[PDB]
DNA sequence: GCAGACACTACGAGTACATA
DNA sequence: TTTATGTACTCGTAGTGTCTGC
C-alpha cells in the first residue's frame, strides 16, 4: 500500500490571502487587517465550499508567524466544545501571557461555530468582552442564525457570497497550468455548471475527470459526474405538457437511480425557491408536494405517486 | 495603547455625560444608587421620592450594545463603590453561588481598605451581568430579598419565564433604543478623531439597519475605515445590505409580520419571498402555528380575490390549518418525521395567512389554546378521580 | 535569569497547599531580596501576602526584578506530579512567558523537568499599609486551629472579643451559639506554648467561618500564629515562616 | 470428562488477568491449544492490540487435545468472574466446538459448587501473526515507575511522546497546562535488582502516543513487576508485561505527524 | 391508649427498611399479644406478614387494639435520626389523627418530637391458609442475598430444583446460565452458616427476580432465614427476629 | 494497620433541540 | 406550557479507589 498523493483540494489550498478568489472587497479588507494588525472579532458566514475557513487560517498565519504553534487556539466540532470542560480552556488561553509583536494578538479560531450550545456562547460573551486586549476571536459558521444576538453585537460581520463563474474559471486555469493537463473550454464550462459556485466540488470533479479519462472534454465530464438534479427537477416542474414532464421524470430521475423521497424533497426546495410563477400557485404546489411527501414517508414510494404529483401540479399550473 | 485596542473599548464612555441616549434611565440608576444608604437607615419600610426606598435591588434590560454594562460600571465607580461582578464565564450554580458571594453579601472591601475623601469606597456593589446565561435564579431572588450591599442585575429579556420570580423583587430600569442625535454626535467626534470622513445622512441609515446597536455601529465604522476611510451616500445601501442584522422576532411580532398584507402583494414579494416567510416561521416554530390560528379571523382581509368574501377566505384558511394539524400529528408521533417541518410551516402559517392578510380588527391576542388545554387536562383528571371513586 | 534553588520540594508544596484553597490567582514578584507574592481572593474580601527570605532557598540568583502571575490549580497539579523528596528549581528566562520548574532526585537520576505557562494578572499592585493595630495576640497554631474548627460547626459569624485583657472568642448566630472563651497559655518550660496580648482597647470585629477555615489551613507551616487586630484596619493572621512570613488579611464583616 | 479442562490454582489469577485488559477491549478470541492458551483481541478503534498468552505452567492441571477457538465477550466474562469467592479454584470446562463454556467456581474444596456458564461468541477473525520484528530499541523499567510517569504526564497533555537517544529515555507531553519532560538515565543495581533501567540501542526513535491508551496500558501494571517497552519507526509499540508463565503484550499504534 | 415504646431507635428503622420495598404502605394492627401489620403488594402476588413480640423491644403496653394505616416514606424520614443510643416512643390518644413520635436519648439530653399524618385506608386482610410445607430450609441470609443477586443479574427468571442431598439453584438467561448447588452443611461452631433442609417431598418451582430482590433486601433482619417450599403452593420466606418473625410469600409462576 | 481524606470514574435525572 | 422518540448536554450524587497519616 503506497502512500497516497495529496488530493488537489488540499495540495493547492491557498497559503496567502492573495490566492483566494471571489469577494474582492472582503479579501481586500482582510488584507488591510493583515498588514494593519488590528484584527477585530469577526463572524464569517456563507454557503459551504467558497473559502471561509481557509481565509481564517491564512489570516492567522499572516498576522502572527513563528508564534503560530502556540499563539492560536483552534477549535472545531471534533473537539467537545461544551459549556463546562471548554470555558476553562479559552479562559486559560486568553489569560495566558505570551509576548507578541506590538500589533498582533492571540487568535481563537472557533471553527464551525454554529454547532455550539447556547450556554457556551453565553460564557463566550463575557469571555470576549473581558480580554479584548489580549485575544481575538474568529467564528466561521455556515449559518449565522445559530449565533445569538449578543455575539453578533460585538463581532464584525463578514458575509461571503457565492463565487462568480469568472473567478472559479481563473483559479481553475491556474490549477491546469500548474498541473499541465489537456483541457477544452467546453469541458471547463461543464465543470463550472456542475459545481454551482462550490469551489471544492469543482476541484473534485476536475480530479475525477482528469484521473478517469485524461481529457476534461465535456463528454467525459458529463460521463463521470451527472448534472445537478435540482436543475432537472426545476425543468420538469416548469414544463407545460404533462407528457413532457412525465417523460423527464422517468428518463432523468427514475432510470438514473434517484430515490422518490429525494425527488420529492428536491421538488419542494425548488418550488419554495422558485419565483417565476405566481405566489399563490407556489402555495398550492407546495401543499400538493407536501401531500405526496406525506404519502412517500408513510411507506408507499412508487413511480405512480410521483406521476400523480406531477399530474396535480399540472392541474394547478394550467388553471383547470 | 493606541492602534492596538478595539474601537469599542478606547471610545468607551469616561463619565455619565458621554452616554448616547438613555439619559432618563442612567439618571434613575444614579438616583437609586445615590440613595441606597438612606433607605438602609430607613430599614426599607417606605419608598422615597421616586420609590427607591422599597427596593434594595435593581435590574437592567434592553437590546444588546446600548450601554447597560457601561452605565452600571460608571455609576458604581463615580460614587466610589467597589465593583464585585459575576459573569457567565464563571459558575453561577446554587452550591457555588452559596459558596461564592454569599459571604460577600455583608463583608467589606479589603482592596477598598488598601486603595484608600473616598467615604463610600469601602463597600461591595454586586454585578450579575448576563443573568440570562443561567436553581440559580431562585438563589439570586433569595439574595435580592436579603442583601446588605447594593445589588443590580443585567439581563436582556425580562419576558422569559426564568426571570419571572424577579417580577417584584427588583427596581426595574428599562433601557431602550437611543435616539440618533447623540449617536450622530459621538460618531462625528470619532470620525474627526480618527482621520476618516463621515457624512451626516449616513448615521441615520446605519442606526436603522443596525437596529440601535451602538457597539456594532462602532465596529462597522472601524471595519469600513480599514480599507475605505471615506464614507459617502453612494455605498450606503451596499454597506447596509452587507451588514444587515438578521435578528430573531417575537411571537406577537411574528404574527403581525405574517398577517401584514404587503408581503403577499406582487410588489412586496420581490424582496420578501416565501423563503423568508419560512425562515421567519422557523424562529419560533412552537408558537407561530398557535398564534396564526387565534387571530386569522379577526382582521380586515386585504388580499381578497375578486368575487370572494371574507368568510370564504376564513374557511379556506381553516381547511389548511386543519391539514397542518394532521401534519403536526405525524411529525410529533412514534414515527417522528422531523423532515416534515417545512411542510408544516407552509400549511400552518403561510397559506392560512396568505388569504386573511390585512390590518387588525382588534389587536393580536396571546394564544388561549394553551390555557384552555391546561384547564381541560385538569378537569379531565378530576373527572377521572370521581369516575373511579364512584365505580 | 531567575534561579531559585530549593533544598527540597516540600516547603513550597506546603505553602501552596496552605493558601491554594482561598486564592486562585497569585502574582510572584521576584526581587534581589527574594520572592514576594501578592494574592487577592476572587471575592475581594481576603488578601494573602507572602514573602520568602533568601536563606530559605539553597541558592537564589537574580538579575532583574521580574513578576510571575500564576494559576494555583495548575501549579499545585504540577507540584503534586513531582516527588516530595526532590529539589525544586524555579527557572525563568528573559521573557517571562513560562517558568521552568524542575525536580532533581539525589537517588537515581530523574530530572522531571516541568514548564508552566504564566498568566496576565491585572495591573493592581501591592499597597501594603503600616497603620497601627490595637491588638496583637500570638498563640499556638495547632490549638487555635482545633478550637476554630470546633466553633466552625456554628453560625458563619465569628466575632473576636478583646474584653478583660483575655482572648474571648464567640461563634454565636442564628443557628446556635458558639461562645467559647480561652485563657492565655504562657509557659516557661515550653517556648512554643506562649501567649502575649497587647490589650489596647476591647475592639469588636466579626468574620466568616468558611474563609477562616482557609486561613487556618496554612497552620502547618508555622507552629506560631499571631492575630493582629485593628480598630479600623483589617485583621492580620501572620505565620512566621523559617525565613519570611506568610500573613492573611481578612476584611472585617459588617 | 469434558475435552478441555483448565483448573486454576486460584480464581484471583484469572480475575487479575481478565481485569488487566477488560477495559480497553470488548471482544476477545481465546485459542486454546496443547502448548497453552492465547488471546489476541483488538480495540474498537483498532489502535490498541492485546495479545494474552498463558503457559501450561500457570495451571494446576491442564489438558486440551484438540485446538479450540473460544471467541468471547469480556464484559460478561468479567461479570461472571465478579460473582464467586476469590479464594475458590476455577476450572475452565468446554466441549468439542461448544456453544458455551462452564466456569467451575468450586467453593473452597468441598460443599458449594457453582456452574456459571457463558455462551460462546462467534468471532470469525483469525489470530494476527504480529509477534515481533527487528525493534530499534528495547528498554526495561519497573512497572510502578512507568505507571507513575504516565499518570503524572496524562494530566498535562493528551499525547505522550517517548524519545530514546544515546542511552537515555525521555518522555515529553506538551499541552495547555504545561509540558512535562520526565527523563530517565539507565542504571543497574545489585542491591535491588527489581529496579533497573535496562536499555538497548540500534537507532534513535521519536514516537508519540495517545494518553488514554497509555493509561489503559498502565492499568495492567499490577500483573507484572517489570514492563518492557520496544519501539520502532516502522512497527507498533510493544509493552511486554511478564507473567508467572506467559506474558501480556500491548501493541499500541503511534500517531503520525 | 397505645404505648408501643421501642427500646432502640435504629431497630424499627431497620424493620421498615425491609418493609419499604416489599410494599408501599402497611396497615398497622396493635394488640397486647403483639403487633401485626400485613399488606398486599400492587400485583396481589407477594404477601408480607409482621409479628412483633412483647418480651423485647422495651415494655409494650397495648391497652386497646389500635388499627392505623400510614405510609413508610415519612416514617423513614422521621426515623432518620437513628442514633445507636436513641429510643422510641409511640403515643396514640383518642382520635389519633397525628401520632407523636417522641425521641429520648440516653447518652444526651436532647429531645425530638414529630407528628406523622394519617391517611384514611381502613383496609387489612389477614389470612394464613397454609402452614404445612414439604421442604423447610434454614440458611444464612447474607449468602441467600448473594446467590439471589448473582443469579438475578444473569437472568430474569429463577427456578429451584430441590432433589435428594442437593439444594439446586438454576438461572437460565440469554447471556448464559448459572447453576449453583449448595449442600446442607451445619457447623456447631458457626450456627449462622448452618444449613438444614428437611425432606418430605421434592419441590420444583419457578420464581421471579424483582420479588426475590425485595425478599433478600431485608437480609439483616435475621442471621438465619427460614426458607419453606411446598409443591403447588405459595412459597414462604420467613425471616426470624428476636421477638417474632417476618414471612414473605410468592406465587410460583409457571407456563409449561 | 485502620481510620480519615482525597479526587476519581460511574450513574441518574433533568432540560432542549428536531432543515438547511 | 400539551406534543412524544432519540440524541446530546449538564449537573449532581454515590460510592470506589488509591494516597497520607499515627
Ligand atoms: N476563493 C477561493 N480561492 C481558492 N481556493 C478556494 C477558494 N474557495 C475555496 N477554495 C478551495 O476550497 C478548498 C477548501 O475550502 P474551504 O474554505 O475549506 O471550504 P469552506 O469555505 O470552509 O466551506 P465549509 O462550510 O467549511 S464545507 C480548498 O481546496 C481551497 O483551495
Ligand atoms: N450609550 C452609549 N454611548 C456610547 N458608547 C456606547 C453606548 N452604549 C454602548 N456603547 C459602546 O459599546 C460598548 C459596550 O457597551 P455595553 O454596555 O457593554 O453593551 P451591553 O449594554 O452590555 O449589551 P450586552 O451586555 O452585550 S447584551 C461600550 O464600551 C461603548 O464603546
Ligand atoms: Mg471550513
Ligand atoms: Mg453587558
Amino acid at each position: 500500500t503506497l502512500s497516497l498523493q495529496l488530493p488537489w483540494v488540499e495540495k493547492y489550498r491557498p497559503q496567502v490571502l492573495s490566492d483566494i478568489v471571489g469577494n474582492k472587497e472582503t479579501i481586500d479588507r482582510l488584507q488591510q487587517i493583515a498588514k494593519d494588525g488590528n484584527m477585530p472579532h469577526m463572524i464569517i458566514s456563507g454557503m459551504p465550499g467558497i473559502g471561509k475557513t481557509t481565509s481564517v487560517h491564512c489570516l492567522a498565519h499572516e498576522l502572527l508567524g513563528r508564534s503560530y504553534a502556540d499563539g492560536v487556539l483552534e477549535l472545531n466540532a471534533s473537539d467537545d466544545r461544551g459549556i463546562d470542560v471548554v470555558r476553562n480552556q479559552i479562559k486559560h488561553f486568553a489569560q495566558k501571557k505570551l509576548h507578541l509583536p506590538p500589533g498582533k494578538h492571540k487568535i481563537v479560531i472557533l471553527d464551525e461555530a454554529d454547532s455550539m450550545t447556547a450556554g457556551a456562547q453565553q460564557a463566550l460573551r463575557r469571555t470576549m468582552e473581558l480580554y479584548s486586549n489580549s485575544t481575538r476571536f474568529a467564528f466561521a459558521c455556515n449559518q449565522s442564525n445559530k449565533i445569538i444576538e449578543p455575539l453578533q453585537s460585538r463581532c464584525a460581520i463578514l458575509r461571503y457570497s457565492k463565487l462568480s463563474d469568472e473567478d472559479v474559471l481563473k483559479r481553475l486555469l491556474q490549477i491546469i497550468k500548474l498541473e499541465d493537463v489537456k483541457y477544452t473550454n467546453d469541458g471547463l464550462e461543464a465543470i463550472i455548471f456542475t459545481a454551482e459556485g462550490d469551489m471544492r466540488q469543482a476541484i473534485n470533479n476536475l480530479q475525477s475527470t482528469v484521473a478517469g479519462h485524461g481529457l476534461v472534454n465535456a463528454d467525459n465530464v458529463f460521463k463521470i459526474v451527472d448534472s445537478p438534479h435540482p436543475l432537472i427537477v426545476k425543468k420538469m416542474l416548469l414544463a407545460s405538457n404533462l407528457e413532457d414532464s412525465i417523460q423527464i421524470l422517468r428518463t432523468d430521475l427514475w432510470k438514473k437511480g434517484y430515490s422518490s423521497i429525494d425527488i420529492v424533497t428536491t421538488s419542494f426546495r425548488v418550488t419554495k425557491n422558485l419565483a417565476q410563477v405566481k405566489e399563490s400557485v407556489r402555495l398550492e404546489m407546495i401543499k400538493e408536494i407536501g401531500l405526496t411527501h406525506m404519502r412517500i414517508l408513510e411507506g408507499v414510494g412508487t413511480y405512480l405517486q410521483l406521476a400523480s404529483m406531477l399530474a396535480k401540479i399540472h392541474k394547478l399550473n394550467n388553471k383547470a | 495603547r493606541e492602534e492596538d485596542k478595539l474601537w469599542t473599548v478606547k471610545y468607551a464612555p469616561t463619565n455619565l455625560q458621554q452616554v448616547c441616549g438613555n439619559k432618563g434611565s442612567v439618571m434613575k440608576l444614579k438616583n437609586w444608587l445615590a440613595n441606597w444608604e438612606n433607605s438602609k437607615k430607613n430599614s426599607f419600610k417606605h419608598a422615597g421620592k421616586d420609590g427607591s426606598g422599597v427596593f434594595r435591588a435593581a435590574m437592567l434590560y434592553g437590546p444588546p450594545g446600548i450601554g447597560k454594562t457601561t452605565a452600571a460600571h460608571l455609576v458604581a465607580q463615580e460614587l466610589g463603590y467597589d465593583i464585585l461582578e459575576q459573569n457567565a464565564s464563571d459558575v453561577r450554580s446554587k452550591t457555588l453561588l452559596n459558596a461564592g458571594v454569599k459571604n460577600a453579601l455583608d463583608n467589606m472591601s479589603v482592596v477598598g481598605y488598601f486603595k484608600h475623601q473616598n467615604l463610600n469606597g469601602k463597600h461591595f456593589v454586586i454585578i450579575m451581568d448576563e443573568v440570562d446565561g443561567m436553581g440559580g435564579v431562585g438563589q439570586l431572588a433569595q439574595f435580592c430579598r436579603k442583601t446588605s450591599t447594593p445589588l443590580i442585575l443585567i439581563c436582556n429579556e425580562r419576558n422569559l419565564p426564568k426571570m419571572r420570580p424577579f417580577d417584584r423583587v427588583c427596581l426595574d430600569i428599562q433601557f431602550r433604543r437611543p435616539d440618533a442625535n447623540s449617536i450622530k454626535s459621538r460618531l462625528m467626534t470619532i470620525a474627526i478623531r480618527e482621520k476618516f470622513k463621515l457624512d451626516p445622512n449616513v448615521i441615520d441609515r446605519l442606526i436603522q439597519t443596525t437596529r440601535g446597536d451602538i457597539r456594532q455601529v462602532i465596529n462597522l465604522l472601524s471595519t469600513i475605515s480599514t480599507t475605505t476611510k471615506t464614507i459617502n451616500h453612494e455605498n450606503i445601501n451596499e454597506i447596509s445590505k452587507a451588514w444587515e442584522k438578521n435578528i430573531a422576532l417575537k411571537p406577537f411580532d411574528i404574527a403581525h409580520k405574517m398577517l401584514d398584507g404587503q408581503i403577499y402583494s406582487d410588489i412586496g414579494s420581490r424582496n420578501f419571498t416565501l423563503n423568508d416567510k419560512i425562515a421567519l416561521y422557523f424562529d419560533d416554530f412552537d408558537f407561530t402555528p398557535l398564534m396564526i390560528q387565534e387571530n386569522y379571523l379577526s382582521t380586515r382581509p386585504s388580499v381578497l380575490k375578486p368575487g370572494q368574501s371574507h368568510l370564504e377566505a376564513v374557511a379556506e384558511a381553516a381547511n389548511c390549518i386543519s391539514l397542518g394539524d394532521i401534519v403536526e400529528k405525524k411529525i410529533r408521533s412514534s414515527e417522528q418525521l422531523w423532515s416534515l417541518l417545512p411542510l408544516h410551516a407552509v400549511l400552518s402559517s403561510v397559506y392560512p395567512a396568505s388569504k386573511v392578510a390585512g390590518h387588525m380588527a382588534g389587536r393580536i391576542n396571546f394564544t388561549a389554546w394553551l390555557g384552555q388545554n391546561s384547564k381541560s387536562a385538569k378537569y379531565y383528571r378530576l373527572l377521572q378521580e370521581i369516575h373511579y371513586h364512584t365505580r | 535569569m531567575l534561579e531559585a534553588k530549593f533544598e527540597e520540594a516540600s516547603l513550597f508544596k506546603r505553602i501552596i497547599d496552605g493558601f491554594k484553597d482561598c486564592v486562585q490567582l497569585v502574582n510572584f514578584q521576584c526581587k534581589e531580596d527574594g520572592i514576594i507574592a501578592q494574592a487577592v481572593d476572587d471575592s475581594r474580601v481576603l488578601l494573602v501576602s507572602l514573602e520568602i527570605g533568601v536563606e530559605a532557598f539553597q541558592e537564589y540568583r537574580c538579575d532583574h526584578p521580574v513578576t510571575l502571575g500564576m494559576d494555583l490549580t495548575s501549579l499545585s497539579k504540577i507540584l503534586r506530579c513531582g516527588n516530595n523528596t526532590d529539589t525544586l528549581t524555579l527557572i525563568a528566562d528573559n521573557t517571562p512567558d513560562s517558568i521552568i520548574l524542575l525536580f532533581e532526585d539525589t537517588k537515581k537520576d530523574r530530572i522531571a523537568e516541568y514548564s508552566l505557562k504564566l498568566m496576565d494578572i491585572d495591573a493592581d499592585f501591592l499597597k501594603i499599609e503600616e497603620l497601627q493595630y490595637d491588638s496583637t495576640l500570638s498563640l499556638p497554631s495547632s490549638e487555635f486551629s482545633k478550637i476554630v474548627r470546633d466553633l466552625s460547626q456554628l453560625s458563619d459569624s465569628i466575632n473576636i472579643m478583646i474584653t478583660k485583657e483575655t482572648i474571648k472568642f464567640v461563634a454565636d448566630g442564628d443557628i446556635g451559639s458558639g461562645s467559647v472563651i480561652i485563657k492565655p497559655f504562657v509557659d516557661m518550660e515550653h517556648p512554643e506554648t506562649s501567649i502575649k496580648l497587647e490589650m489596647d482597647q476591647p475592639v469588636d470585629l466579626t468574620f466568616g467561618a468558611k474563609y477562616l477555615l482557609d486561613i487556618i489551613k496554612g497552620s502547618s507551616l508555622s507552629d506560631r500564629v499571631g492575630i493582629r487586630l485593628s480598630s479600623e484596619a483589617p485583621a492580620l493572621f501572620q505565620f512566621d515562616l523559617k525565613s519570611g512570613f506568610l500573613q492573611f488579611f481578612l476584611a472585617p464583616k459588617f
